[PDB]
RNA sequence: CGGCGGCCAUAGCGGGGGGGCCACACCCGGUCUCAUUUCGAACCCGGAAGUUAAGCCCCCCAGCGAUCCCGGUUGUACUGCCCUCCGAGAGGGGGCGGGAAGCCGGGGACGCCGCCGGCCACUAUC
RNA sequence: CUCAGGCGGGUCAGGAAUCCGCCGUAGAGUGCAAGGGCAAAAGCCGGCCUGACUGGACCCGUAACAGAGGCGGGUCCAGCCCCGAAAGGGUGGCCUAGCGAACCCCUGUGCCUCCCCGGUGGGGGCCAGGGAUGACAGAAAAGCUACCCUGGGGAUAACAGAGUCGUCUCGGGCGAGAGCCCAUAUCGACCCCGAGGCUUGCUACCUCGCUGUCGGCUCUUCCCAUCCUGGCCCUGCAGCAGGGGCCAAGGGUGGGGGUGUUCACCCAUUAAAGGGGAACGUGAGCUGGGUUUAGACCGUCGUGAGACAGGUCGGAUGCUA
RNA sequence: CGGCCGCCGAGACCCCGGCGCACGGAGUGAUCGGGUAGGCGGGCGUGCCGGUGGCGUAGAAGCCGGGCCG
RNA sequence: CAGGAUGGCCUCCCCGGAGGUAGGCGGUGGGGUAGAGCACUGAUUGGAGGUGCAGGGGGCGAAAGCCCCCGGCCUCCUGUCAAACUCCGAACCCACCGCCGCCGUAGAUGGGGGGAGUAGGGUGGCGGUGUAAGCCGUCCACCGAGAGGGGAACAACCCAGACCGGGGUUAAGGCCCCAAAGUGCCGGCUAAGUGUUACUCCAAAGGGUGUCCCGGGCCUUAGACAGCGGGGAGGUAGGCU
RNA sequence: AUAGGAGGGUGCGGCCCGAAAGGAAUGAGCCUCCCCGAAGGAAACCGCGGCGACGCGGGAGUACGAGGGGAGGGGACCGGGGUUGCACCGUCCGUCUUGAAACACGGGGCAGGGAGUUCGCGGCCGUGGCGAGGUUAAGGGGGUUAAGCCCCGUAGCCGCAGGGAAACCGACAUGCCCGCAGCCGGGCCGGUGAGGGGCGGGGUGCGAAAGCGCCCGGAGUCACGGCCGCGAGA
């Protein structure tokens, strides 16, 4: 099936408690935590209530491998790599990504790796802010596969 | 309470369409409800003598047993565990 | 045909036909068991000679009613969610998630189903 | 066994009770508020009958969740009856209002118990039933304080401000209507929309370890929706003189008589004798007349003490910047 | 007013080490770090007693000013 | 009632022990608020056609006499609209089961014990009252007790939840100067010093051949759009007064 | 003696001194080279696009980067103190309050004084002794200069049986089923399961009768300290 990337625009303040709990099951906790979520009808319904609170959009495998390599750690600053992955369980970062595509191994399952990728701020300004939807010019909600673009700027 | 003893937030809640009014099929009065069975409790206002407080409406319990003609149902009203005695008229099978 | 039910008008109204109706009605005797603060009308004891004409059963017709659906109005009315988004402090709108009634047009629908007997039957006529 | 009500026919003054048929899903009735429920009934009738019963639970309301007494109902079973052919029903009135603690007393019934010991008298007690707190989870209860005192409070009244703008003031739009005729020379209803903070009121925000009231007096600032002076336009402007409109705060806008009086009334003058804000400007500037304390009288009311937006007389104005 | 583009700009968010807390034995924590009322727990200082062990005219305590640590 | 006590609630300790369901979806339950309407219970506005009748006017008078008529009393296809009306009814809230998610054996889920505290405010939504401001319900981020950056400053509007030091990049918001960063770009609107103010700050109905932009009508050598050169007949004084 | 204030904080300059206790001369502030190097990340110029502002490709995650390591140079201050200029920020303190910088309350300044203590009882807790028992009070004997400690004293209290108004009566040294800890066997699972939970039966009271209430398969007692209530002036 498909895997999606969800990033929390508005944090652990300025939230109602129903929405804040909805967010917790998704494994988001702060602003700039990102998570990979599979399409499942329960998960999808959740993502939909939450939408204004978050930036969402479909992520590919190739961008996932890129993302696993640079931002990933368990301890300290330490780039994930084939040798590091080998000791992990797998033999390759790609096999880990393809098992995430299949939906059979989540990020957490894949050992010595966090279910959250702690990203940088965006780059440049915003040209319709973030307080208004992608459709109006912001970034909020489902947004193509353009989540790929944002995380590249965020490095 | 000052305006509660069995009635408050009723009139219209106990009111029905004229098509759902008239004393209902005989089958439901006769209907037996087993123990270990999960029952919805629904207020039937056609039968006075043995009818839930409106607060109880739409609760789902498990039949704990029976006293007489009525059955004794354990329900959870909120957090608190309570047992309510009611006639077969005010039970419907879950599924 | 019958009897006992379930869903409880999708089995309502109206009109039409037949009976594959001893047995179910009308109908006839009421002395007796028995119903009437008046009448065997009612209730009950008794019988079937006569009538299928109801009822009752079966079939059919939708014009009325009720059940359900399609399309139009309408994704409109209305709404959950967010905004240094707009207005002089009310408030509203957009996105996002949903989306009703009344009415018009076009239709299915004048039952279905379960058990048991019975002239006839050994089956389904009904 | 099924209803108000309607329809037609009979009876009567129409009508009712009463009669006959047809229509009639509930509008009837159920003691009584309201609501809900109900048509082979809880409605109607006839007969029988008195369970509106004793005992002990269960559950909920009471008091949602979630503590919370008393009390109420519903629901069981045990016992005794009742009715019914039996099944089955009846723990009063279709349901929800019509109830009451701790304590004390008395009733009904039996027993327990009463100081070395018995008999008797007379007591005490278990249970249940009945009896009030109605200011109703239950003190034993009438007033005054301006002769007052204290603790506190700006959680809260009086002054002022802030907020507010119904009330008030003022404006604009529409133009019924009269002005001989002609809505606008002039006057202008019904209705509708703003502005101001200047009357009244609402607000309880600010102060109760004080932000002293009103009026006058004196001294000064500002504003214009401008009374006069200047400059202008119309006219149902002949003149003389009015009426209406526009600009404009530069200057001026007085003195007397009554009231404590802001305000208001009056006289004669005047070119005109304009208004409003500034701690209802101005009491560490005056005055202290009025609001107004402890003294007193009268009217009204009260048994009385005593009261008054009734009248009235007299009743401190601190301080060296 | 309707589009569009480049930047500026927080204790946020990111990042390196240190530090406490929580957990691990006789390193680990994306899912730890605001704080009144209030609860809980640890240490310091003060006077005198007892026990133990020292110091003083070859200069006590106190005072004053300066250094250093936690 | 400017007061106590008992819960809810807060903390600490102890005990038992495996699921728990704030989240989301489907299945199985409950429902009359927005909306909507004439089908009741219901209040009423308006004209028809009935002339069914109680009666205030008339007629063959025997003043509503047999029979028709007119205030009119109430049917009928119609006619206004309805917290306490309904032929109806969302979005949405909530009960329960399964699943999935997440959380948990460093102890959740629940129980017992000890020690407390027991003036609230506030923006928004949905309201009820009251012109309003104010008061009071309900849910709520938050302030209260919580900093920091931004909104000129501005308890609660925005961003953000904060161990110590260092480096980097953005967010809210801004980019003429004060003040970091645009004497930005394209096009339309503007001539009022409007505006340059999300705001707590920032006045309306009405009206202007003031503008710009879209609409279909009239009408174009069948060319008056205005000018101008010529126009304004005869019956006839239309009659009356 | 032409410039602004809750009197300062932080950074960075000036001026001023610094014998000691500090760190360092066995090398201080300081300087230089080489390398590793988080988050981050250019420039010149070129090419191609875009109405243009400007984007895109290559340069390039390169140059560059906090921080750290090593080596080297120099040779006495540096830290730290006094005061002050500049940049930036900054409306006391305590109390009251929903909100305090406050036109709410209180304070001239400094020093000294200055407010959770004792007893009884009850409910908790921790530690410690002993154990179906535990604990002694008063007193005199004794010992000592006195006295405490040491021994005697068991008076008396509490627990070992509860229900009941009293009369008065009077029980399970665990039979059945789960399951935590733990143990055991197998490869999470299956037993055994104290503690524990869930039944059954029993004792007593009310009771024509039935139905409910309490109790029941051995742990308490005393000491010390502390926590808190209530009573006391508290």
């Amino acid at each position: 099936m498909a895997k999606l990337a969800v990033i929390r625009i508005r944090g652990r303040v300025n939230v109602k408690r129903p929405v804040r709990d909805t967010l917790a099951m998704l494994r988001l906790h702060r602003v700039n935590h990102c998570v990979i979520v599979d399409d499942t009808p329960s998960y999808l319904g959740m993502l939909q209530k939450a939408k204004d609170y978050i930036t969402w959009g479909e992520i590919n495998a190739e961008t996932l491998a890129k993302l696993i390599r640079k931002r990933g750690r368990l301890i300290g600053n330490k780039p994930v790599t084939d040798e590091y992955v080998k000791e992990k369980l797998g033999m390759t970062i790609e096999e880990f990504a393809q098992k995430v595509v299949n939906g059979e191994m989540s990020l957490k399952d894949l050992p010595n790796l966090k279910p959250v990728f702690r990203l940088h701020p965006p780059r440049g300004g915003f040209r319709g802010s973030k307080k208004r939807s992608f459709k109006e010019g912001g970034a909020l909600g489902y947004r193509g596969e353009k989540i790929n673009e944002l995380i590249e700027r965020m490095l | 309470q000052k305006a509660h003893s069995f009635r408050r937030k009723t009139r219209k809640k106990l009111s029905k369409h004229p098509r759902r009014r008239g004393l209902p099929p005989l089958t439901r009065f006769l209907q037996e409800f087993e123990v270990g069975q999960r029952v919805h409790i629904v207020i039937e206002p056609s039968y006075h003598k043995g009818m839930p407080d409106p607060r109880f409406h739409g609760r789902t319990g498990t039949v704990v047993g029976k006293r007489g003609e009525a059955y004794i149902v354990e329900i959870k009203d909120g957090s608190k565990v309570k047992t309510l005695f009611i006639h077969p008229v005010h039970l419907r099978p879950q599924k």
